[PDB]
């Protein structure tokens, strides 16, 4: 059985809100000029530290610790960059034109031009942040989407875990419950649920592009990646 | 596997 | 303005089902066994032919011809391989373990090892196909999903016609749930099932991203010649 | 002058 399947909507939200990882700082030294290598180093340094908090957060996602360790590994290996990206976009929501990687690392798109191939991904991330802003995405909806990404992105490459689908279904119930409570009409509710879920497809897209870009930086020796990052990259296969 | 280790720590 | 915003749920389905492209045939010669270059030639020959039918299908997707020609181009550049794959997956739903590229080209998981790097993609396609079968995906839902991929996949990489696109995407959501209400689903099951169908589009997008990279590797290594349309279609992604 | 462009005009 699973203490996730009998949680109420309000207990689901509450559980996921308290699991939230902290905001981390960049080790940014504002006394040297940015280079391609130095910015990539800042970016992957922070990513590596967020990864550790993500692993801790995933285990607090209702239902996640029910799974096997091998399934947990697959899931995080599949979704990690997507999860980093959705948090960033959410952090950046009320900073139009900017990406808040950290409170001491707020970058506009022109600063993204420092790394080659970067600005394209920055633009997609910024447009997603803008989309979240026009939709007026709420924190509670955000924690649900972020959890959906964790459970769903790797689920089809389990080569049937209906327990994963049970939990994903409960998060669906949870999102609609939050929309009902927010005063949305029945049709607005399903309309919004689609709008939010359709954005997950753009986040997958951004994740794949970013993974090809990260692989590319590794293969050109622009930046040394932590063994954890090297392992996360490896779970995916690129050229 | 670092991930595997981090997940049981 | 438009007329696509004032279709009923039943007329939306009806329009979409009527806009469906034909099922095309391979020129496969079942007497000559495969090579990496023959199967691949066969796959991209069919793809090229499917592509010209897809363009005439999109034009029949309510709300689509309202877009600028530039916007129609970008949406099809973004979405084409996704649309191809969702089609393939749907075709193959009732052939467990096989990909029905054409009535006369039904390929086993193992035949995908004919092409290098191909089998991991075959597997993803087959697993998607399994998901469809498990959910008992209906033809009416399929045509909705396909339209949603057309309009959704490039919308964020663009006069706020993003809003018109979003308005018609809303009409297709209503259509989807109307089909679910019609099938006797409770409200809770309608909203759960809608979420299930839409989360698979995330996986379809994943497969297209990977397929584009594979297609690009075969382009570079000149294992197969690709049509002009395919080349340009592939160039849009870099 | 894209082929797609022409096909959509046609
Ligand atoms: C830097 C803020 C902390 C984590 C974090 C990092 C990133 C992101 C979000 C984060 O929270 C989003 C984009 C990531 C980027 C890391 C480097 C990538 C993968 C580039 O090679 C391509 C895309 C880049
Ligand atoms: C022969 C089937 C007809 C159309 C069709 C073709 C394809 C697909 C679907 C079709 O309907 C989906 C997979 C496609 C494949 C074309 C070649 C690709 C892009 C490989 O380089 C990687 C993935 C391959």
């Amino acid at each position: 059985n699973s203490l996730a399947l009998s949680l109420t909507a309000d207990q689901m939200v509450s559980a996921l809100l308290d699991a939230e990882p902290p905001i981390l700082y960049s080790e940014y030294d504002p006394t040297r000029p940015f280079s391609e290598a130095s910015m990539m180093g800042l970016l992957t340094n922070l990513a590596d530290r967020e990864l550790v908090h993500m692993i801790n957060w995933a285990k607090r996602v209702p239902g996640f610790v029910d799974l096997t360790l091998h399934d947990q590994v697959h899931l995080l290996e599949c979704a990690w960059l997507e999860i980093l990206m959705i948090g960033l976009v959410w952090r950046s929501m009320e900073h139009p034109g900017k990406l808040l990687f950290a409170p001491n690392l707020l970058l506009d798109r022109n600063q993204g031009k420092c790394v080659e191939g970067m600005v394209e991904i920055f633009d997609m991330l910024l447009a997603t942040s803008s989309r979240f802003r026009m939709m007026n995405l709420q924190g509670e909806e955000f924690v649900c989407l972020k959890s959906i990404i964790l459970l769903n992105s790797g689920v089809y490459t389990f080569l049937e875990k209906d327990h994963i689908h049970r939990v994903l279904d409960k998060i669906t119930d949870t999102l609609i419950h939050l929309m009902a409570k927010a005063g949305l009409t029945l049709q607005q509710q399903h309309q919004r649920l689609a709008q939010l879920l359709l954005i997950l497809s753009h986040i997958r897209h951004m994740s794949n592009k970013g993974m090809e870009h990260l692989y590319s930086m590794k293969c050109k020796n622009v930046v040394p990646l932590s063994d954890l990052l090297l392992e996360m990259l490896d779970a995916h296969r690129l050229h | 596997k670092i991930l595997h280790r981090l997940l049981q720590d």
